[PDB]
RNA sequence: GCGAUAACGAACGAGACCUUAACCUACUAAAUAGUGCCACUUCUUAGAGGGACUAUCGAUUUCAAGUCGAUGGAAGUUUGAGGCAAUAACAGGUCUGUGAUGCCCUUAGACGUUCUGGGCCGCACGCGCGCUACACUGACGGAGCCAGCGAGUAUAAGCCUUGGCCGAGAGGUCUGGGAAAUCUUGUGAAACUCCGUCGUGCUGGGGAUAGAGCAUUGUAAUUGUUGCUCUUCAACGAGGAAUUCCUAGUAAGCGCAAGUCAUCAGCUUGCGUUGAUUACGUCCCUGCCCUUUGUACACACCG
């Protein structure tokens, strides 16, 4: 047995929730007790620039955004099982960090 | 009438409010009546309130102002001149003290005196301008009951404000003096000089 | 509570060659004396045990002399050095608090002490311009 | 019923505990209380020169009573106010650190406070006893 | 000697800036002699607005 | 204002011209029916379409409508 | 456990979570009695849900609210809403629905905000001005 | 859009759409959230959805598009706010954002690059965006004591910084936490409320100008970087002709954070606290659009 935390972070929620559900599924068919996924409050990285490359015209501003979505999953399973679950549910967009 | 014992003790005077809803738990609306048929529907005293602070939505539709309590419209109009905008608790404090002064003076019901000053302060004919692109022109027209009421409140609070500016006399008792004088029709008061001068110009234009 | 007196009130006071209105409260009456602000008068009154609830004319001569004594000798009455007007003096290095007539004398002496060495600040004092780096393009219009 | 600090109005509880703590007399008052300003944002010393330290210590004690291991920096933030910067807009500025730190040290050696674990200063075993006592003897009148 | 006249029909906005309204008033007593008059403030139907002088009709405002 | 556009007016009258027997005077039923009859990309447009189809049905039951 | 209902009232940002358990008429604000809620001049806003129906409705129930966020006034309105809704939810769950509808009738006939949270929120600020609609002064 | 109709049926733009706010005791879970006594998801977070479509009823209307009243509702002003945004066009602004660029100029005593010091701050003056005020709806003094949007580091070149201890303050020092729903931080913000002093006075309003001193950042503070202490106590007693912004959680106050940033915010970009007066109308001024009309204009009346 091993209390293992898996942290999932990404900008887009569709692949994040797909990876989250796939991990929960593999922690379900394997009779491994789980807590999650826990949807952390999304972070809005906001940048408000001036439209003008120069400084002429009406003062108009862009407001760019970068939403960051975070999920944490707690598993009670051996590290080999959890890591191979990670390789089962590996996705380019979503990054994964595993902590014991 | 029985006193209801709770685990969290409740004071006697506020337990007395179960019988009747009174302004500041001190002033009753029951024996108060508007001495003008034309402003009954625009002076709202039928629904009693405890404190002149309701935080209602009276600016959405056109005539929602007529449903706001008349005292709440007065305390809303008190908070003017920049430094007082948004200071409603201060305005309510001023109204609450003003009512007590209006009670100790002339002994009448303070909100009856308020109603009398409002019915007595609104000009019944105002001379609107009909100038054709710059030239001076005036025509005497009638004044709607809603504008008559809310101009009464505007003039009453403006007069109290100017009487309390740079004066040792406090705003609550300047409002009390302005309200009492307009209630009894004295021409010494502001908003009665203004009302007479307004209806005089309207008489000089028809 | 309200109390009455006869012959003790003094309509006009004269302290440190300054005329003091006798109907001003003592803490703010002393502020007429140049070099004495509200903060300083509050402390000289607390060091002289003169309760602030008294008008200027209420004070007796014994208290008035005890106050002018404290104002003229602040460090001797446990008044901190940092609280004083003129601390670490230029010539003798001791902490001072200048008063009515000494203030303009030592302010002048500071102006000439800067102009004699021809510092930039002394020069701008000579020219009558602002010395603390303020922009003078658009506000020095008086 | 058992009266507690939360069951009595703060303003007259503080007015009663300041009087009790002064007549009790064991609180040590630093020597600069007649000189100092409470905050750098203040412009004048307290008008109640003789009693302000006692009342402030009573307020600090009650405030710590209702919370858990509040530090002295938080007390500086609590008692700080808007500074009257001349032509620039107003700003919040903290109160003096020494006055609050001296108050909490005086209450800690008078028995009302102690160093709390993971920082701050908790209220003492007898601090609850005597604040709840003052609360009981405050609102019966 | 003021006379009270309930409004029974709101004719329309008149005047140069539209700040005055033509309205159709009916007297409370002697329910006849219906008159067209101008009013400054906002007006709904069934307003008991009083008239300082009665013997005058109203027309468009400039 | 609350003036419906042509994308809702013509889509509602195609519904009437195509499924009048299956329609009704109830918004909830019309709302469910047009969700299985038409491919509507957004819920807001579905509700607007069903609310005007309901209005048109309510007007048809009172007599003949012009254009449908 | 026991007959417990949990509710919340809201104003602009203030939110007050009320726990209503079966007991005596104990009514606390963050562990403090309601007779000393500040500001004092708005104390009758929270006295309204009490004196409108009569304190006898609170004999069998104790109400403890925890109000956080918002401001002083927004917290007062959140508290009075949490109290009124907690009383209604208790009547609806452990008393006949006739009384719950009676209470809702007096409450709605007196003030909509007793049961329905006011939906007004602050408009966002837009660039080109210091406020939502206000704009920087223009010069020609 | 209705409708009238030599037109009929369409496309772009508008609207739909997308982001955000308001409802959900209805799902899915949460020791990085909260609560009750391990349990649970009301509040908290966020994903899957539901919900509103002017819904129902009255009036008016070409009975049409609609509008105005009510009732229910979380929401009935396009439900609130934005993002995106057509056909052409302007000698609009930027080659001082670009290792984007054509050409011209210069290219070693350089117009390249770098170093030192100064300037961009310089002051008889005119103008624009603002910040403080002229007091009592107030100044101080204690006490009460409530937000939301956010940001935060490693062998650096030093981030957010609690807690203890010094220091009147500003600030200093020693440890620890936080690469963060975990710590700063419940950012205990300011207006605001209570209790006191002041008493219509250029006054305890106002805080310029200036003197002396103490610290911080930085290689460097002089032409005061900035903060703090004492002192100095100016105009200003509500502002001419003119002129700006604004319709509901809006205006006005009131602060807070982020950007710039070694230091410096009277500035912007947002956020929340308190919270109104008055319309809910018109073409009178102003700007723009459309129709008729005249034209010797078409580089289009700056003809
Ligand atoms: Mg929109
Ligand atoms: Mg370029
Ligand atoms: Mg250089
Ligand atoms: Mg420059
Ligand atoms: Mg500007
Ligand atoms: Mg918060
Ligand atoms: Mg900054
Ligand atoms: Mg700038
Ligand atoms: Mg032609």
């Amino acid at each position: 047995i091993h209390k293992i935390r898996i942290t999932l972070t990404s900008t887009k929620v569709k692949q994040l929730e797909n990876v989250s559900a796939n991990i929960i599924r593999n922690a379900a068919q394997y009779n491994i007790v789980k807590k999650g996924p826990v949807r952390m409050p999304t972070k809005v990285l906001k940048i408000t620039t001036r439209k003008t490359p120069n400084g002429e015209g009406s003062k108009t501003w862009d407001a760019y955004e970068m939403r960051i979505h975070k999920r944490v999953i707690d598993l009670q399973a051996p590290a080999s099982t959890v890591k191979r679950i990670t390789q089962i549910t590996i996705e380019p967009g979503v990054d994964v960090e595993v902590t014991i | 009438l029985q006193v209801v014992e709770l685990a969290t003790t409740i004071p006697l005077d506020v337990q007395e409010a179960q019988r009747e809803v009174k302004l500041f738990n001190k002033w009753s609306f029951e024996d108060v009546e508007v001495k003008d048929v034309s402003l009954v529907d625009y002076i709202q005293i039928r629904n009693p309130v405890f404190v002149s602070h309701t935080a209602g939505k009276y600016a959405s539709k056109r005539f929602r102002k007529a449903q706001c309590p008349i005292v709440e419209r007065l305390t809303n109009s008190l908070m003017m001149n920049g430094r007082n905008n948004g200071k409603k608790l201060k305005a309510v404090r001023i109204v609450k003290h003003a009512l007590e002064i209006i009670h100790v003076l002339t002994e009448q019901n303070p909100i009856q005196v308020v109603v009398d000053a409002i019915v007595n302060s609104g000009a019944r004919e105002d001379s609107t301008r009909i100038g054709s692109s710059g030239t001076v022109r005036r025509q005497a027209v009638d004044v709607s009951p809603l504008r008559r009421v809310n101009q009464a409140i505007a003039l009453l609070t403006i007069g109290a404000r100017e009487a309390s500016f740079r004066n040792i006399k406090t705003i609550a008792e300047c409002l009390a003096e302005e309200l009492i004088n307009a209630a009894k029709g004295s021409s010494t008061s502001y908003a009665i000089k203004k009302k007479d001068e307004l209806e005089r110009v309207a008489k000089s234009n028809r | 509570l309200v109390v009455q007196e006869q012959g003790s009130f003094q309509h006009i006071l004269r302290l440190l060659n300054t005329n003091i209105d006798g109907r001003i409260k003592i803490m703010y009456a002393l502020t007429k004396i140049r070099g004495v602000g509200r903060r300083y008068a509050n402390l000289v009154c607390k060091k002289a045990d003169v309760e602030l609830t008294k008008r200027a004319g209420e004070l007796t001569q014994e208290e008035l002399e005890r106050i002018v004594t404290i104002m003229q000798n602040p460090t001797n009455y446990k008044i901190p050095a940092w609280f004083l007007n003129r601390q670490k003096d230029q010539v003798d290095g001791k902490d001072y608090h200048v008063l009515a007539n000494n203030l303009e004398s030592k302010l002048r002496d500071d102006l000439e002490r800067l102009k004699k060495i021809r510092s930039h600040r002394g020069i701008r004092h000579f020219w009558g311009l602002k010395v603390r780096g303020q922009h003078t393009k658009t506000t020095s219009r008086g | 019923p058992g009266v507690s600090v939360r069951d009595v109005p703060a303003q007259d509880f503080i007015n009663a505990y300041a009087q009790f703590l002064q007549r009790q007399g064991k609180l040590e008052v630093p020597g600069y209380v007649d000189i100092v300003k409470t905050s750098a944002g203040n412009d004048l010393p307290p008008q109640e020169a003789e009693t302000w330290f006692y009342k402030r210590a009573a307020s600090i004690a009650r405030h710590i009573y209702l919370r858990k291991q509040v530090g002295v920096g938080a007390l500086n933030k609590l008692y700080g106010g808007a500074k009257n910067r001349g032509f620039r807009p107003h700003k919040h500025v903290d109160a003096s650190g020494s006055i609050n730190r001296k108050c909490v040290q005086a209450l800690q050696k008078i028995g009302v406070l102690e160093i709390s674990p993971k920082g701050g200063r908790r209220i003492s075993e007898n601090g609850q006893r005597d604040l709840d006592r003052i609360a009981a003897q405050t609102l019966e009148e | 000697p003021v006379t009270l006249a309930k409004v029974i029909k709101v004719l329309g906005r008149t005047g140069s800036r539209g700040g005055v309204t033509q309205v159709r008033v009916e007297f409370l007593e002697d329910a006849s002699r219906t008159i067209v008059r101008n009013v400054k403030g906002p007006v709904r139907e069934n307003d008991i607005l009083c008239l300082m002088e009665s013997e005058r009709e109203a027309r468009r405002l400039r | 204002g609350r003036v419906r556009t042509k994308t809702v007016k013509r889509a509602s009258k195609v519904l009437i011209e195509r499924f009048y027997p299956k329609l009704t005077l109830d918004f909830e039923t019309n709302k469910r029916l047009t969700s299985e009859i038409a491919v509507i990309q957004s819920k807001r447009l579905r509700n607007k379409i069903a609310g005007y189809t309901t209005h048109l049905m309510k007007r048809i039951q009172k007599g003949p409508v012009r254009g449908i | 456990s026991t007959q417990s209902v949990q509710t919340f009232g809201k104003k602009k940002t203030a939110t007050a979570v009320a726990h209503v358990k079966a007991g005596k008429g104990l009514i606390k604000i963050n562990g403090s009695p309601i007779t000393l809620v500040q500001p004092e001049i708005l104390r009758f806003k929270v006295y309204e849900p009490l004196t409108l129906v009569g304190l006898d409705k609170f004999q069998g129930i104790d109400i403890r609210v925890k109000v956080t966020g918002g401001g002083h006034v927004s917290q007062v309105y959140a508290i009075r809403q949490a109290i009124a809704k907690g009383l209604v939810a208790y009547h609806q769950k452990y008393v006949d629905e006739a009384s719950k509808n009676e209470l809702k009738k007096i409450f709605a006939s007196y003030d909509k905000t007793l049961l329905v949270a006011d939906s007004r929120r602050m408009e966002p600020k837009k660039f080109g001005g210091r406020g939502a609609r206000a704009r920087f002064q223009k010069s020609y």
